[PDB]
This record gives structure tokens, C-alpha cells and sequence, in this order.
């Protein structure tokens, strides 16, 4: 399952 | 920085003239990943190669696998010529039947 | 054993030539099993290993919606590392992303992992303790202050220990056959001589699974690590990997030396001397 914030 | 390919050129199973195999070129350690790697025989580019899913290791470098079925002959001779930034021409790395 | 899952996103900026394209790849152990790529025409994870081609509508649905996020997060972060590092709009940059956990044989969480590389550098990375972060320089910093305010890492901690380990171990039932099995390596010597006083030994391993393996050459002995030329671990392409090692040896004294390989498939190591 892929995972479900920016720099 | 930018780090150069390991390329490495062969057959999955060891060579049988007249046996179907599969050719491989198989790049790796290298950074970035935009690349170009073709494989040729008898140094005509072959056609229909099919290549991995780009994806790299715990440094962040990145590998590829570039491969197409094949029947090796005596008299066919096969290589791998990869084109990235870090090679200021080419590198055309040629079959050989134990590496 | 103890087991991984981990996935794999390359984003690659090309100003002029469009937006940046998004490559994302998912393994469990060193067997992949999904993929996506901006480019490509479906705009879908697509199924890479037979055993989770099983997956109902919903699964590919859900984790398309979740990898499409990534790509447009990915490309965002892009252009504030741009920013960050003062860099021209002109230039291609990549980033990459790496996340996943590691059970245990009895299927526990045993790790969990988030991190992030700009231009092929360690950017930013969560640490083990998944509560605090490792920022690789001032850049960086400026993300690590962020997320630690926002507590960022909470939630990666909770997927890590939860959904990412729930999906590891039903793929590892439902992939049993490919993903639990270990296949031992078909090992070999070659030897050529290549001048009147000198030959090669190659060591050979081939069709083994999983991808870790250890091939070592002595002289008598002692280990002989400077002088052993070792590829890179490749794959065959039918799901085994192969490698080589190879000492230049003199001439008559090949007797002298061995290889030796071990891999988990091989209940004890072998030694192979010509």
C-alpha cells in the first residue's frame, strides 16, 4: 500500500 | 556530482549456439538518469528492447535492465552501447560469453 | 526471515520540455510489484508481479489516487528546493523519495523509512526513532524546522507501523510461493590464462534468490579483498540474480585458491577451488 507535506 | 555507469553485458543463461536466451545489458551506479542504452548486433541497433522500471539503490544511484530475447550464433556479435552525460562518447561494451 | 517493502519515486525537472515526470516503483524483498509513470498513457499504478494482479478495482483506484499525490507533492517540492538552493529555473534537478518498513518473521514492525535525496544527495531523511529528522545541510534545515513544528513525522510513523506493515504481510501471503521462497545459487569456475605466467579464476553464482550474497576468494587461506575484481549483483531477468568474482592468479598456482559463497538458500557456505 503507497503511503496517503512540502519542503 | 554526477557518477558513470557500471554496465554490464550477458546472457541469463550461459550461451548455447542454436539455444534460445535473453540478451541483458544491465546499467547501474549511475547519477542522474536521464540514459540512453542501446544493444546492437553486429553493430546494428537491435530493434524492440525492453527495459526495467527505472528504480535505484540505498545511495540513491540508479539501475536499469534493458533486455530482448535472442539466439546466439558463432558468427553474431553483440554489445551494449550506453550514452550519459559522464561519457564523452559512448561506451560500447561488447558480449562476452563468461562475464 | 525478516522481510521489506519498500517504494521507490524519481522526479526529474526538464524546463522547456514540459513538467516534471514522476517514476514510482514498489518491491517487496527484491521482487517488484507496481509501478507508475507520468508519462506513460494510463495514468494508473499498474501491477508488476503476478500476485497482486489479484487486487480488486478499489486497490488500483486507491493507490493511483495516492501516487498521483506524491507526484503533484514531489513537484511542488521541486520548486522550493530551487528556491531553497538559489538555483536557475533553467536547469534539470531531480528528486527522490524513498519509503517502506521491515518485519520481522512473526510479521512485527522492525522499521520504518522516509527519506529524501535532491540532485542525488541526502536531503532530508527521518530517523529510526521515527520522531525526529537528519537534514544534510542549511536547506534542508529550513524543511526540518517546518515539519518538526507541523509533527510531520507522527503521521509517517503511523502509516509505517500500520498500513505499510498490514500491506507487507498480505502480500507476503498472497505472493507465498514467489516472495517465500529462496533459491540457491548454481555456482562455477572459469579460468583463462591470459599471458605465459598469469590466468583468471572467475567465481560464478547464478539463478539465486533473494538478491544478497557474499562471494569471497582466498590464497591459502587469507582473504584476498584489493586484488578480487567483484561486479555488481545483477538480475537475470526471470526474477534470479547473478554475480561474478575474479582473481589474476600466477600461472601453476591456481591450486592455491578459493572461492567461497554464501547466500541464505545454502544451508552451509560452499568453497570452490579449481
Amino acid at each position: 500500500f503507497y503511503r496517503y507535506a512540502n519542503f | 556530482i554526477q557518477r558513470t555507469p557500471k554496465i554490464q553485458v550477458y546472457s541469463r543463461h550461459p550461451a548455447e549456439n542454436g539455444k534460445s536466451n535473453f540478451l541483458n545489458c544491465y546499467v547501474s551506479g549511475f547519477h542522474p538518469s536521464d540514459i540512453e542504452v542501446d544493444l546492437l548486433k553486429n553493430g546494428e541497433r537491435i530493434e524492440k528492447v525492453e527495459h526495467s522500471d527505472l528504480s535505484f539503490s540505498k545511495d540513491w544511484s540508479f539501475y536499469l535492465l534493458y533486455y530482448t530475447e535472442f539466439t546466439p550464433t558463432e558468427k553474431d556479435e553483440y554489445a551494449c552501447r550506453v550514452n550519459h552525460v559522464t561519457l564523452s562518447q559512448p561506451k560500447i561494451v561488447k558480449w562476452d560469453r563468461d562475464m | 526471515g525478516s522481510h521489506s517493502m519498500r517504494y521507490f519515486s524519481t522526479s526529474v525537472s526538464r524546463p522547456g520540455r514540459g513538467e516534471p515526470r514522476f517514476i514510482a516503483v514498489g518491491y517487496v524483498d527484491d521482487t517488484q510489484f507496481v509501478r507508475f509513470d507520468s508519462d506513460a498513457a494510463s495514468q494508473r499504478m499498474e501491477p508488476r508481479a503476478p500476485w497482486i494482479e489479484q487486487e480488486g478495482p478499489e486497490y488500483w483506484d486507491e493507490e493511483t489516487g495516492k501516487v498521483k499525490a506524491h507526484s503533484q507533492t514531489d513537484r511542488e517540492n521541486l520548486r522550493i528546493a530551487l528556491r531553497y538552493y538559489n538555483q536557475s529555473e533553467a536547469g534539470s534537478h531531480t528528486l527522490q523519495m524513498m519509503f517502506g518498513c521491515d518485519v520481522g518473521s512473526d510479521g512485527r514492525f522492525l522499521r520504518g523509512y522516509h527519506q529524501y535525496a535532491y540532485d542525488g544527495k541526502d536531503y532530508i531523511a527521518l530517523k529510526e526513532d521515527l520522531r525526529s529528522w537528519t537534514a544534510a545541510d542549511m536547506a534542508a534545515q529550513i524543511t526540518k524546522r517546518k515539519w518538526e513544528a507541523a509533527h510531520v513525522a507522527e503521521q509517517q510513523r503511523a502509516y509505517l507501523e500500520g498500513t505499510c506493515v498490514d500491506g507487507l504481510r498480505r502480500y507476503l501471503e498472497n505472493g507465498k510461493e514467489t516472495l517465500q521462497r529462496t533459491d540457491p545459487p548454481k555456482t562455477h569456475m572459469t579460468h583463462h590464462p591470459i599471458s605465459d605466467h598469469e590466468a583468471t579464476l572467475r567465481c560464478w553464482a547464478l539463478g539465486f534468490y533473494p538478491a544478497e550474497i557474499t562471494l569471497t576468494w582466498q590464497r591459502d587461506g587469507e582473504d584476498q579483498t584489493q586484488d578480487t575484481e567483484l561486479v555488481e549483483t545483477r538480475p537475470a531477468g526471470d526474477g534470479t540474480f547473478q554475480k561474478w568474482a575474479a582473481v589474476v592468479v600466477p600461472s601453476g598456482e591456481e591450486q592455491r585458491y578459493t572461492c567461497h559463497v554464501q547466500h541464505e538458500g545454502l544451508p552451509k557456505p560452499l568453497t570452490l577451488r579449481w
